[PDB]
């Protein structure tokens, strides 16, 4: 993994994320939602669990993006949890949780759940 | 129009 | 938030996490599962979305912990997504996703979901 | 279980559900959100997995409520997945998914996730 | 919907479900996991929220399957929450929660989360 | 004001 | 070998 | 015996 994870990944909706997998489990980079403007770039930080594998398993990882930059402050944050699978068609399969800041009465409906698959192509 | 969707 | 978030938090199962909320949205610290030994301390990194609020909303945040340290390598990572609510009884209410590295046949069952509430007491 | 499940359950938000656990895995009943009017009663249907247990495990179950009745049509449905634990303090611990009908562009944000604990008191 | 929902649906893993959408929101049918034997057929029951729509939205629905039949008793139940989209390529997009009966110490890890897309082809 | 909340 | 997977 | 539970 590590090397394999480092790079640019794209999902099915048009988002892109560029990440660097550092020697001791760190993931750092940027997530960009769309248009192709600085206004859609947000910082992302996460971790990955590097393992000796002898049976083709995926590498578990996760990262967070707080939706605030110099052009937008969406009062929310998204975390993606999944695994990296390398090879010809390397992909990162994830499930995500997006939570928005709410008042306590609305807390019950503050989190959305979904999934995303990212590829290098 | 959330930053996690398209576009924006 | 920020200041308010910085500190030690405990959940209902016995886990503890110590975090520093940095000026520009960063969250860094350690998560410790139990016993009270170095062997249960893991690094955590995340982000929070700092907002001007005029109506008592929570501060959205998220963090990731890869379950590897010098004593254990669990081949998994957990991400917590939620919000910080300050005050007398400040708490961080979250939903989490734990993904384990699997082979592709078992991918369908690689992610567990749950919730955790952390307090300062 | 079965017998134990049959009855009225209440959650921490004020909702109530009355269910009948039928001999061959069926769960049928009504869910009522609030006020104490017919307008908040919705039909629920689900299933439970009845097992010979020799080690104190919970009974897995799930049910669905479509948010339409003669007074409201919220264009959504909620499913609760969890387990029944009996005894002095019998409870049903669940995680739920609420999906709203959306257009395809908004599908990505059509599902909320949360948890609920129901008791007999 | 209703009419449109009634029928056989297949997912990407090989599972099949046959359902009848009844006039007043009921969903009843069978789910079959694989092989093509009675041993993989389980009963499913759920609900759908029928709505007058003037903008192409999906129909919210959900169903539960308890994993017990005359050949297997897996001590678990799965609930699927999602929406039906009709047309040329009608599909039911869902997120699911699978909970297994556990002891209280293991409750924290009793629920798996995932997603499934079903089509008529 | 969803049927799954309080009140309504 | 859960009933929700392939095969079984 | 996962690091996210008690104890360990």
């Amino acid at each position: 993994a590590e090397a394999g994870i480092t790079g640019t990944w794209y999902n099915q909706l048009g988002s892109t994320f560029i990440v660097t997998a550092g020697a001791d489990g760190a993931l750092t980079g940027t997530y960009e939602s769309a248009v192709g403007n600085a206004e859609s770039r947000y910082v992302l930080t996460g971790r990955y669990d590097s393992a000796p594998a002898t049976d083709g398993s995926g590498t578990a990882l996760g990262w967070t993006v707080a939706w605030k930059n110099n052009y937008r402050n969406a009062h929310s944050a998204t975390t993606w949890s999944g695994q990296y699978v390398g090879g010809a068609e390397a992909r990162i399969n994830t499930q995500w949780l997006l939570t928005s800041g709410t008042t306590e009465a609305n807390a019950w409906k503050s989190t959305l759940v979904g999934h995303d698959t990212f590829t290098k192509v | 129009c959330h930053p996690q969707g398209p576009p924006c």
